[PDB]
């Protein structure tokens, strides 16, 4: 039928009239390294960047420490 | 532009987010801001910068010398024009040009090497033209205006690859293929560095070889080590510089990792801190970890824990939680299980795989031909 | 289905045929 | 010339005088017979241009032509302008 998109295309607009170009700029500081690179390979980096960014970012300077301790 | 202000304003990025190296950085930036009309960069980025000063004190007189050698490039390129002569005006424009790539201006230096990129009259020219685009466009790391130009400027060459020209062009493919993460078509660019040499424009020989043995060495496995480099005297002739780069070349070929790991905090360490390397210090870590768990698991079928614990030098409890993240994560080998306490695999990845590996073409193809479906009376 | 013809014959024959795309790499 | 001008005395008939090579029309096909091969960017060429004379044009793709094989000979990057001045000589040995 290709008319009931209206009316979602409204909540898109409703989407962007909650933040006026917000996450545009905001998450394009982001995108801003992450534009002309493979986005297949940014699921992967992703998850482990965003798994690892509680804790344990690097972890390669503390090996050294837990070689003797561990 | 070609002059040391693009290494120099690309220290930028280690004087922006850490505060221990901003002093060296900020140290050469100041002493080297009466050079090459930094005026403009470092007044953008003078938030990153000290106070005010002594900031306002050189910029009535670096203002001043930009509107003085403006105008007197003004006034020889009026002299050159309304003149018979092609390649006068366009050394009029084109110094302009370099002198608004001085500033930092890419407005007029983007119009003015329009105006000088229509009045090429041959296209080796225009190819030196699209190179003084790219080696402003490093320092402003855009992604499609420099793959605009050399998209264009690629095809219909038909005067030969120089020995500088197509070279530097390849130098620039190693950049902006370094900058993405394509690494498969990335290992064919650097083959021609019997050829390069010190290039003070972008980047010095002793920076790139250490910027692509990062690509070698982890893009590359031990046959196309040993075909590529390890049979190239090239990396025979550059390992006397620094022989950290051997440590990490004959311990990683030779699987020691009881030293690699011992020494991999200088690659962590030295991996971030770089302008187009940075960003990208996540994805070497994994793959390279990955790539050599591979590889010593490739060899071995069945693994201790006490002979795994001894060759990595690690606990236990971290090759757990490495082994049991790259199983389902990483996906490099068949479900392992610890019901002895034995790293155990099988890997039937050959005889039945090596045939369902056309399965998943099948299965999009299956998709593919039900989308041909679709288009069947619509 | 001398030393001129042996140094022109040298440098112009035997030298370009130990060299591959030489032809493209010398202004053709 | 003399026996063709003989039976075209200038009646239907172009005539454009074909003079050897000046300095400046040494300069354009020095430069047009030059962006085909290697050159480097500390070279002058007002003096190698006004360094060529003898016969026309073609002494100058003598100069390009018979120096590109001391490039190769002397296996080096580029041509330098002492490169350009020893196949001046060669050329004017020939000449």
């Amino acid at each position: 039928m290709s008319e009931k998109k209206q009316p979602v295309d409204l909540g898109l607009l409703e989407e962007d009239d909650e933040f006026e170009e917000f996450p545009a700029e905001d998450w394009a500081g982001l995108d801003e390294d992450e534009d002309a690179h493979v986005w297949e390979d940014n699921w992967d980096d992703d998850n482990v960047e965003d798994d690892f960014s509680n804790q344990l970012r690097a972890e390669l300077e503390k090996h050294g420490y837990k070689m003797e301790t561990s | 532009p070609k002059n040391p202000d693009l290494r120099i304003a690309q220290l930028r990025f280690l004087l922006s987010l850490p505060e221990h190296r901003g002093d060296a950085a900020v140290r050469d930036e100041l002493m080297a801001a009466v050079r090459d009309n930094n005026m403009a960069p470092y007044y953008e980025a003078l938030c990153k910068s000290l106070d005010w000063q002594i900031d306002v004190d050189l910029l009535n007189k670096m203002k001043k010398a930009n509107e003085d050698e403006l105008k007197r490039l003004d006034e020889e390129l009026e002299d050159a024009e309304k003149n018979l002569g092609e390649s006068e005006i366009r050394d009029a424009m084109m110094a302009k040009a370099e002198y608004l790539c001085r500033i930092g201006d890419k407005e007029g230096a983007l119009t003015a090497f329009r105006k000088t990129y229509d009045k090429t009259v041959a296209l080796g020219h225009r190819l030196d033209i699209v190179f003084y685009l790219l080696r402003i466009g490093l320092f402003y790391m855009d992604n499609d205006l420099i793959t605009r130009n050399t998209e264009k400027a690629k095809s219909l060459i038909e005067e030969g690859g120089d020995w500088d020209r197509r070279n530097r062009l390849k130098v620039y493919q190693g950049l902006y293929c370094v900058a993405i993460r394509d690494f498969k078509q990335a290992a064919e660019l650097f083959l021609d560095t019997v050829s390069t040499f010190t290039s003070y424009e972008l980047m010095d020989y002793k920076t790139f070889v250490t910027y692509t043995v990062y690509v070698s060495m982890i893009a590359l496995e031990r046959p196309d080590l040993r075909e590529k480099v390890i049979k190239g005297a090239e990396i025979l002739e550059v390992l006397h510089s620094l022989p950290a780069v051997r440590q990490y070349l004959f311990s990683l070929y030779e699987c020691r990792y009881s030293v690699f790991f011992q020494s991999l905090a200088v690659v962590e360490q030295e991996m971030k801190k770089d302008w187009l390397f940075a960003p990208h210090y996540r994805y070497y870590v994994r793959e390279m970890r990955i790539h050599a768990y591979s590889q010593l698991l490739e060899s071995y079928r069945s693994l201790t824990l006490g002979y795994m614990a001894e060759a990595f030098g690690v606990g236990v409890e971290f090759i757990d939680q490495e082994l049991s993240r790259f199983i389902a994560a990483g996906r490099l080998h068949c479900k392992i299980d610890k019901v002895n306490e034995i790293v155990e695999t099988n890997r039937p990845d050959s005889k039945n795989w090596q045939y369902q590996e056309t399965i998943k073409k099948g299965d999009l193809l299956l998709n593919r031909v039900q989308k041909l479906s679709r288009v069947i009376n619509m | 289905p001398m030393d001129i013809q042996k140094q022109e014959v040298r440098e112009a024959v035997e030298l370009p045929l130990t060299h591959f795309e030489l032809y493209k790499q010398i202004g053709i | 010339i003399l026996d063709s001008a003989l039976l075209r005395p200038g009646r239907i008939d172009r005539k454009i005088e074909f003079p050897p090579p000046n300095e400046e029309a040494r300069l354009d096909i020095l430069k047009i017979h030059s962006r085909k091969m290697n050159l480097t960017r500390g070279i002058n060429l007002r003096k190698i241009a006004e360094l060529m004379p003898g016969a026309s044009g073609a002494e100058v793709k003598g100069v390009c032509t018979e120096a590109g094989m001391y490039a190769l000979r002397e296996r080096r990057v580029h041509v330098t302008q002492e490169d350009f001045e020893m196949a001046v000589a060669k050329v004017m040995q020939k000449d």
